[PDB]
């Protein structure tokens, strides 16, 4: 069993993973009950390349393979992945084929990096919350198309473990690219007066209403 | 598996927990036959007994009809 | 195998065969036999002929022999 | 006797900081080598250089 | 085999306990899993004990309603699965204080409960003794609520089902209608409080109250609070009409020979449900077999200042290990481990400056005492007027 | 001091340290002989097989030590503690048996010779044939 995917240099790639067809042994009745983890590596290697990484909140939750293609990794790439069921101890070897190619269309020089504090990484990884976040960002990106570039756990950059009391989330760093120029509100956000205010703990000078609210806290 | 040649040592500070449907090697463990007529009669030997909270405790046996009922509970009062 | 904390021999739903000539349990709590019962939930440990271990309700005398249904 | 030796971390392993050491000598030391009144007061009373 | 577990009834403040017939639901090797129907978490007022296979709890005022409980017997699979072969679902209905006496509650028991079956008249007020404690039922587990109930049982001589444990409403820590009252052993109140109440009789007067010395005396002397585990605010008779947790570790401590280092623990290093802060919790430093640092050791640590400090020597270059122990007011300790790397002085021998001085008196007590060494280092730092005493690196001391 | 050699068996390089780059890992088709495997600081240690068995041997002893932690022996079929001629002990203040199943009573069931546990004075345990009453006062030669 193999599957061929088509990543491109410049933007993120994410693969939602379902135990229904990934595992050769079907999970009948309610398939969401069984906890299965996944260990993915380069073929004949113990770990994924630098650009690619893998996460999983809980074994009773789907894992996620995600990363941004690099121009130095262009070409054919082989992923050998093992579905280790946390309960059933059932080995399901699987091959994934990646063809890292150049992006098609205009580039996105205008990249923007944000920190989300109201959500975990595994919440944004499904396509629909990411789409909702990108539409909310387009609510302030008028005009211009959007395309996410990078997703990274805030704990990877060096953040501390949030307190489990108070609903505190780990946070996530998000890079989204666009060829459209930044908005005037975004231009005044980056002004050093707001940086000085943030250094004092004062709020940054905001002229546009937070479209991310109340779902997303940035 | 744990295949050791000599003794196997399992030491803890607070407590041990053996969670599961435990078996035992009956042939390997010795069993006291009743051929001898009370060779260990009125002897200080303890019987293992089950607390309500999973704890085990040993009760000294005085006569032939000593059960596991206790008044001064070493398990602690079942709070 | 010594540990500074609790040790969990967590067989989820399986069996635990302990194959040794001698089993030493020198650190058990000592119980005092009396007619009065401190509380309920008191049981005694019972052995099936195949090595299966179970429990019976504690009483004035032994109750392992009265509860031989589980042994098969 | 207590024969004490030490080094300073701001020393950059570079061409001689002779001006810094001269300033320290005129600040806390003297040409004869006795502890200065400020240096002695800092040393006072546990240590007597 | 489908097993029909009967529906259960619980009352706010009353101890609910049900025995699940696990022998019928689960076969040999099958282990029961008890949760909420369609959820992986039981309700916050319920606790399942696999030892006696018993679901017991105490519902609070926020737990009113019908709680559906799913009981599924997982079966052993050769490869490793645990298949819930038989899933039995039963509902538990929670009633407010408007529920009747536990006589209606005690509806599933061979015992008649004549003591419980005795009641008062419809117009006769019920004489109830209520003990006020300094505890929060929300922060306490239902297991801890049953703990409190059965610990008060040892002084009240009353069964668990006849007691009522409720939170204090509107910060009322005294009853004005009580004809008898007594102070507790708690001089201050931290939590909101808990009222644990049990009936003594029907409209009893002062001359008709039974012997309550075994309740009044231990509460005043504090032995009742010692056995309960929580402070006792007081008691009155009226005629009513955890272990700390860890989030962040200390990776390693970078130190250099002849250099003084000082580290203050972060405020988010450890957490407890009862404390929530590191500063309000006792912190100690220990060795591998739980021995403290000696007075002569090159690293010490002050608990009141929650500050570790030290200055290493070249005979102690390399790795070392230490444990941080975080003990709360509850007598429970959380543990973190950390490693310290001590390096040689990076500048080494090519330092552009070399200060040398000879003093008076034997250097044996000064070298033998790390306190004298750190005092000397900070005294040089103050002599230069400096704040960071680490800028001094002693290199060698010789007896003269 | 030897700083390089390359002969018919092997090649010795006397470098102070061996420093490999690359986050993808490495492959050593034959073996690694290291006297001391140490975890990276601030990092976990993991000894796993992706799809197969793990076997580990030491004829002169194995010390598993949790200097502050737990020994979570999570299995699903058998936690075999098989000693050839030694013994097993559980040095702990309390002993828990949280999931030993109950045995329903047989007032008239078939007579099956169940067994009971008798404790010697040194904590040594031995079996005994169940009788009408407690039968842990028959023999002391096992305890002797
Ligand atoms: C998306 O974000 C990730 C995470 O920040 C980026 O991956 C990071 O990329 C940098 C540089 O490419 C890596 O730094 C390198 O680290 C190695 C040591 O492993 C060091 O030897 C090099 O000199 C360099 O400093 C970093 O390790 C890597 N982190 C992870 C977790 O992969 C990624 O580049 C970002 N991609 C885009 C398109 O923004
Ligand atoms: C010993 O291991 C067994 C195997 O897991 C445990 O048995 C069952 O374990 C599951 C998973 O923990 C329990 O389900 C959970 O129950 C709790 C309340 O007990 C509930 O809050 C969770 O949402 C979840 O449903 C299940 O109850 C339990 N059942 C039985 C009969 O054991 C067992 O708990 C373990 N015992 C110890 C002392 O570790
Ligand atoms: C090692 O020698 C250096 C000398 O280079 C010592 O550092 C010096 O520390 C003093 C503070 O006591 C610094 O004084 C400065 O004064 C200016 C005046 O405006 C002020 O702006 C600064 O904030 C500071 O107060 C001095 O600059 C600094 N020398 C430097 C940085 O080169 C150091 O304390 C010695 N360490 C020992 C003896 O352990
Ligand atoms: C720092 O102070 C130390 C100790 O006062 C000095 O090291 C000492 O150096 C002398 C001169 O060699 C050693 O004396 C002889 O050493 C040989 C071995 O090298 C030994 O076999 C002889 O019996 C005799 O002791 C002395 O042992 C040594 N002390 C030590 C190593 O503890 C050092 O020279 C001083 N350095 C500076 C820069 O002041
Ligand atoms: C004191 O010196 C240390 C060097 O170890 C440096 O890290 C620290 O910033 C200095 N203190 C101040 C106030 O600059």
């Amino acid at each position: 069993q193999q599957t061929t995917l088509y990543p491109l240099v410049g933007r993120v790639f994410v693969h939602t993973l379902e135990p229904a067809s990934f595992l050769h042994l079907p999970e009948h009745a309610a398939p969401a009950t069984i906890p299965v983890t996944y260990h993915a590596h380069l073929q004949g290697h113990p770990d994924l390349p630098r650009w690619l990484r893998y996460t999983q909140r809980s074994p009773h939750h789907p894992g996620f393979l995600y990363g941004a293609a690099t121009p130095e990794d262009r070409g054919r790439q082989v992923i050998e992945v093992t579905a280790y069921n946390r309960d059933s101890f059932d080995t399901a070897g699987q091959s994934l084929v990646l063809l890292i190619r150049d992006p098609e269309g205009s580039p996105l020089p205008y990249q923007t990096e944000f920190l989300v504090r109201s959500h975990d990484v595994e919440e944004v990884l499904p396509p629909t919350p990411a789409s909702h976040f990108l539409t909310a960002l387009a609510g302030l990106w008028e005009p211009g198309e959007l395309k996410l570039l990078n997703i990274t756990s805030a704990l990877d950059r060096g953040g501390r473990v949030p307190l489990p009391i108070g609903g505190q989330k780990e946070g996530v760093y998000i890079k989204v690219g666009s060829a459209s120029p930044f908005s005037t509100c975004l231009k005044m956000v980056a002004s050093p007066d707001s940086h000085a205010r943030c250094a004092r703990g004062q709020p940054p000078l905001l002229s546009c209403y937070d479209t991310l609210a109340p779902h997303f806290r940035v | 598996e744990f295949h050791m040649g000599g003794n196997m040592e399992l030491k803890a500070e607070n407590s041990i927990i053996l969670n599961g449907t435990v078996m035992v090697s009956t042939t390997r463990l010795p069993s006291s036959s009743s051929a001898d007529q009370l060779g260990g009669g009125d002897w200080v030997r303890y019987k293992l007994c089950m607390c309500a909270d999973g704890t085990l405790f040993k009760v000294q046996v005085t006569g032939q009809n000593v059960g596991c009922q206790v008044s001064d509970n070493p398990c602690g009062n079942t709070h | 195998a010594l540990s500074q904390m609790d040790i969990v021999l967590h067989s989820s739903d399986g069996t635990l065969v302990l194959d040794a000539e001698t089993v030493c349990l020198p650190k058990l709590l000592q119980g005092t036999q009396a007619a009065s019962g401190s509380s309920q939930g008191l049981y005694e440990i019972c052995v099936c002929p195949d090595g299966k271990l179970y429990l019976s309700v504690a009483g004035a005398g032994t109750t392992c022999q009265e509860h031989s249904h589980i042994c098969l | 006797s207590i024969v004490v030796e030490w080094t300073n971390n701001t020393l950059p392993l570079e061409p001689c900081p002779k001006e810094q050491i001269t300033g320290l000598s005129r600040r806390i030391a003297e040409d004869n080598g006795q502890p200065r009144p400020a240096f002695t007061n800092a040393l006072e009373p546990d240590f007597k250089a | 085999t489908v097993v029909g577990i009967p529906d259960g009834t619980a009352v706010v403040g009353r101890s609910f306990r049900v025995t699940i017939p696990t022998d019928l639901i689960g076969s040999s090797g099958e282990v029961i899993k008890v949760s909420t129907a369609g959820k992986e978490v039981l309700p916050s007022w319920l606790h399942w004990d696999p030892q006696s296979h018993t679901l017991e709890g105490l519902p609070l005022d926020t737990d009113k309603g019908v709680h559906y409980i799913s009981v599924s017997a997982a079966q052993l699979d050769a490869n490793g699965s645990h298949i819930p072969q038989t899933s039995s679902v039963f509902s538990i209905e929670v009633y407010p204080e408007d529920h009747s006496e536990p006589q209606s509650v005690r509806a599933a028991s061979p015992d008649l409960g004549e003591a419980a079956a005795s009641a008062c008249a419809a117009e006769e007020p019920v004489t109830v003794l209520t003990v006020i404690l300094d505890a929060d039922l929300t922060k306490m587990t239902p297991k801890q609520r049953i703990d409190l109930l059965h610990r008060m049982q040892s002084f009240s001589e009353v069964e668990l089902h006849n007691m009522k444990l409720v939170p204090v409403v509107n910060n009322r820590l005294f009853d004005m209608s009580a004809f008898m009252a007594g102070p507790g052993n708690a001089k201050k109140v931290v939590e909101n409080g808990a009222l644990l109440s049990w009936k003594l009789g029907c409209s009893l007067n002062q001359n008709s109250v039974p012997d309550i010395r075994g309740v009044e005396a231990p509460a005043r002397e504090g032995t009742m609070s010692a056995q309960l585990g929580y402070p006792v605010v007081g008691w009155h008779i009226a005629n009513k009409k955890q272990r700390p947790e860890l989030k962040n570790h200390i990776d390693r401590v970078d130190a250099w020979v002849g250099t003084y280092f000082e580290v203050k623990i972060p405020s988010d290093t450890f957490y407890d449900k009862e404390d929530t802060t590191t500063d309000k919790l006792k912190l100690t430093l220990k060795l591998r077999e739980q021995q403290l640092v000696g007075e002569k050791s090159w690293v010490q640590f002050n608990s009141n200042s929650q500050l570790m400090y030290g200055l290493p020597d070249s005979s102690h270059v390399g790795k070392h290990e230490y444990f941080m122990h975080a003990t709360d007011k509850g007598g429970l300790s959380a543990v973190d481990a950390f490693e310290i790397h001590v390096h040689k002085r990076p500048q080494g021998d090519k330092a552009p400056a070399r200060f040398k001085a000879k003093f008076v008196g034997d250097p044996a007590p000064v070298v033998n005492d790390i306190h004298k060494k750190i005092a000397l280092v900070k005294k040089l730092a103050f002599a230069f007027g400096d704040r960071n005493c680490s800028t001094v690196t002693l290199q060698n001391i010789t007896r003269g | 001091k030897l700083l390089f050699s390359a002969d018919d068996n092997e090649v010795v390089v006397g470098a102070e340290r061996l420093r490999v780059l690359g986050a993808e890992g490495t492959v050593f088709p034959k073996s690694i002989e290291t006297p001391n495997v140490r975890a990276d600081p601030f990092k976990e240690l993991r000894l796993e097989s992706p799809t197969r068995a793990l076997v580990m041997e030491a004829p002169k002893g194995v010390e598993i030590n949790a200097e502050a932690g737990n020994m979570e022996a999570t299995c699903r079929t058998e936690l075999r503690l098989e000693s050839k001629d030694g013994e097993i002990k559980l040095d702990a203040a309390k002993i828990k048996l949280p999931r030993l199943p109950h045995g329903s009573y047989t007032p008239t069931g078939t007579r099956q010779k169940v067994f009971e546990i008798c404790v010697c004075a040194n904590g040594r345990l031995f079996l005994s044939q169940a009788g009408t009453g407690s039968t842990c006062q028959i023999n002391t030669s096992v305890c002797l």
